[PDB]
């Protein structure tokens, strides 16, 4: 999981 | 947004796609290519051809369970595309090219024919 | 093999197929959440949870348009996780994880109920 | 395009  | 982003879940969307495609699950059209059938599913083949796309969005085509594309199509080509549009691989050869950048023209798949021109281009 | 890839198609698929979603095209069933109803693509839904997969590969619930989920299921929870099965973009707030959490769990979504636990876990 |  990321920040996009 | 605030929103998280999980960065697999479109891969991962596309392979389950391929399994059922492979499975022969839900497929919804059957594309008849000369004398060879392939069985698919027409969102899948929307998202990935500007061709389906339209075939699709039609008031009358989006009811037909089989399409016949042109026979100057060639089955390879086709074969080798569908496959792309399930996996995003593309089994580009000297002896396919020009099959699959015409098919891929047809199809209006226009990052596949821009890697074809490139390819033919070097050559 | 010796295939090319395109680093940006799967994602590209899955932008196009939540513009039918969006446009209400192609779609096959509606999920009853309470009193609000989802429209969505059956494929999207099976490649996406362990709990769709299971109902449409049954020969029966194959074929129903319409599929009731399970009362306890809040509507929100719901929306939150069909707008991530369409874009990977997960809207997680403290208001929301708890039925996010939940949904995921009974939908089977394994990487969205991982997430859920590690951010319950920090706070 | 890549080589994956
Ligand atoms: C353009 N548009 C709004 C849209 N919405 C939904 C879908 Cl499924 C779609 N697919 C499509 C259209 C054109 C093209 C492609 C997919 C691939 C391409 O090279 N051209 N295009
Ligand atoms: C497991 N299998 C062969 C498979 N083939 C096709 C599809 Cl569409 C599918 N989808 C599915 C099954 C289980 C789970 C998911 C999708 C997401 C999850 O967390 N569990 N799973
Ligand atoms: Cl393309
Ligand atoms: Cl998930």
């Amino acid at each position: 999981w990321v920040i996009p | 947004d605030s929103c998280i982003q999980f960065t697999r879940h479109a891969s991962d969307v596309l392979l389950n796609l391929n399994r059922l495609r492979s499975r022969d699950i839900l497929t919804d059209v059957v594309i008849v290519v000369s004398r060879e059938q392939f069985r698919a599913h027409k969102t899948v083949l929307m998202a990935c051809s500007g061709l389906f796309y339209s075939i699709f969005t039609d008031q009358l085509k989006c009811n037909l369970s089989v399409i016949n594309l042109d026979p100057e199509i060639n089955p390879e080509g086709f074969c080798i595309l569908l496959d792309f549009m399930y996996t995003s691989r593309l089994n580009l050869r000297e002896g396919n090219i020009m099959a699959v950048m015409a098919t891929a023209m047809y199809l209006q798949m226009e990052h596949v024919v821009d890697t074809c021109r490139k390819f033919i281009k070097a050559s």
